[PDB]
């Protein structure tokens, strides 16, 4: 059982990056509009990995 | 209109309205009570 934990602590952790990582490709490609809504989700992320 | 009786088929429908709005408005208090700027 911890080592599921810490998987799923990883994998939250990695979609962090992702969606960081999803922000610059739309402030590379998209506008402010996807740039800020990649990290309006991510809020999300941020708090599961804690609360985990 | 929403203000007036005058018709039996409007009171049921706004009371029926009122009465989903409270529900809805009971589940919210009963939310808070128990308990932008960084991604700007």
């Amino acid at each position: 059982a911890q080592k599921r934990s810490e998987k799923q602590y990883n994998d939250a952790q990695n979609e962090i990056n992702k969606w960081q990582r999803n922000a610059q490709l739309a402030l590379q490609k998209g506008d402010e509009n996807l740039a800020r809504q990649a990290l309006e989700r991510k809020k999300t992320y941020t708090d599961t990995s804690a609360a985990l | 209109v929403r203000g007036m009786n005058t018709s039996s088929a409007m009171s049921a429908f706004e009371r029926m309205e009122e009465k989903v709005l409270m529900q809805e408005s009971r589940a919210q208090a009963l939310g808070e009570l128990a308990g932008g700027s960084d991604v700007d």
